[PDB]
């Protein structure tokens, strides 16, 4: 079976920057009918494989010539001349020279851009669900960069721990930023015998934290 | 206008069977192979076998020897992927795609497979109502499973700014996502904004509108 073994990326590329990305197989892919069959697959957060190119160095139809494949034998590269936001992803080599196919484990592109603050918004759990029993309060971070910011949630403020989670999404393909929610769960009761919901956010392109903040039952 | 368009996310109890959908369109199918490859959540890409529809010939990758069938159905242009005798490793986004020269130049969108003998929940839908800037609104979907859902804007007419995020497990063993996107304020009292959650493990399909909560008293 061959194995292929792709080489990780160190850092983040900056846009505009070139990336390489390294694959080699346990054996030679070129094949007696004199073909060598290695092929690069970009992976988007969220969709299928697509093809960049095949046989090496063949350009699959509509990918941009910033794409590039070279090599032979077993040592291969991918190279993009100038990183765009979409080429954010997973990148995969395949070899089609014997059965079973194989691919390489993967190389994650990141894409370094400049700090961009979040923009926050701060929601209250709907009637409907408060007829349920339950509460949950969302606080959402919109587009920023880097990935890293600390969300912190008060009732009347007291600061809150163990009754909070949050999820963060994929870089985006056209800003390159991140995006988060955090969600903060109580029940109908707890909420009930407080007032102030705050989600206050600490992130590099905030000069200080940001709150956001509601009363309970107010416009 | 190739197209491979796959059946809807699966659930199945250990020792159960599967059995996903690869629709073709837009070429002559009897020219090229198709092949299936899996990937388990957080992880690379696995080759499982294909199918020469112009013969229904087959060729399995040893671990999938007896356990996958594929067929081709040619009045409805369709692949099938059958595997039986599921185990928790098997959970995984199934793709279907086809080769062309040995490359695989198109593929499928990918059907998620749960293996799992946890009970099927639908969720619940709220609405994350809105508060000359940018607006935020949404939809939670609470207390699901398993995954996946899906949750377009305005039946597909509304993508741009759209933030639907992975989902969470929490403590329960349910999940729960929340999908947001941001708006002209200018277009709230004017322009009507629905998300559309599907969640077909539980054959549960909600059209929530969301609106800015009233002040009236």
């Amino acid at each position: 079976d061959i194995v292929m073994t792709q080489t990780p990326l160190s850092s983040p590329v900056t846009l505009g920057q070139p990336a390489s990305i390294s694959c080699r197989s346990s054996q030679s892919l070129l094949h007696s009918d004199g073909n060598t069959y290695l092929s690069w697959l970009q992976q988007r957060p969220g969709q299928p494989p697509r093809l960049l190119i095949y046989k090496v160095s063949n350009r699959f139809s509509e990918v941009p010539d910033r794409f590039s494949g070279s090599g032979a034998g077993t040592d291969f590269t991918l190279k993009i001349s100038r990183v765009e936001a979409e080429d954010v992803g997973i990148y995969y080599c395949m070899q089609g020279t014997q059965f079973p196919r194989t691919f390489g484990q993967g190389t994650k592109l990141e894409i370094e851009r400049t700090v961009a603050a979040p923009s926050v918004f701060i929601f209250p759990p709907s009637d409907e669900q408060l007829k349920s029993g339950t509460a949950s309060v969302v606080c959402l971070l919109n587009n920023f960069y880097p990935r890293e910011a600390k969300v912190q949630w008060k009732v009347d403020n007291a600061l809150q721990s163990g009754n909070s989670q949050e999820s963060v999404t994929e870089q985006d393909s056209k800003d390159s930023t991140y995006s988060l929610s955090s969600t903060l769960t109580l029940s109908k009761a707890d909420y009930e015998k407080h007032k102030v919901y705050a989600c206050e956010v600490t992130h590099q392109g905030l000069s200080s934290p940001v709150t956001k903040s509601f009363n309970r039952g107010e416009c | 206008q190739v197209q491979l368009v796959q059946s809807g996310a699966e659930v199945e109890k250990p020792g159960a069977s599967v059995k996903v959908s690869c629709k073709a369109s837009g070429y002559i199918f009897t020219k090229y192979w198709v092949h299936w490859v899996r990937q388990a959540p957080g992880q690379g890409l696995e080759w499982m076998g294909m199918i020469d529809p112009e013969d229904s010939s087959t060729r399995y990758a040893q671990k999938f020897q007896g356990r996958v069938t594929l067929t081709w159905d040619t009045c409805s242009t369709t692949v099938y992927m059958e595997m039986s005798s599921l185990r928790s490793e098997d959970t995984a986004i199934y793709y279907c795609a086809r080769a062309d020269r040995q490359d695989f130049d198109h593929w499928g969108q990918g059907t998620l497979v749960t293996v799992s003998s946890a009970s099927t929940k639908g969720p619940s839908v709220f609405p994350l109502a809105p508060s000359g800037g940018t607006a935020a609104l949404g939809c939670l979907v609470k207390d699901y499973f398993p995954e996946p859902v899906t949750v377009s804007w305005n039946s597909g007419a509304l993508t741009s700014g759209v933030h639907t995020f992975p989902a969470v497990l929490q403590s329960s063993g349910l999940y729960s996502l929340s999908s947001v996107v941001t708006v002209p304020s200018s277009s709230l009292g004017t322009q009507t904004y629905i998300c559309n959650v599907n969640h077909k493990p539980s054959n549960t399909k909600v059209d929530k509108k969301v609106e800015p909560k009233s002040c009236d008293k």
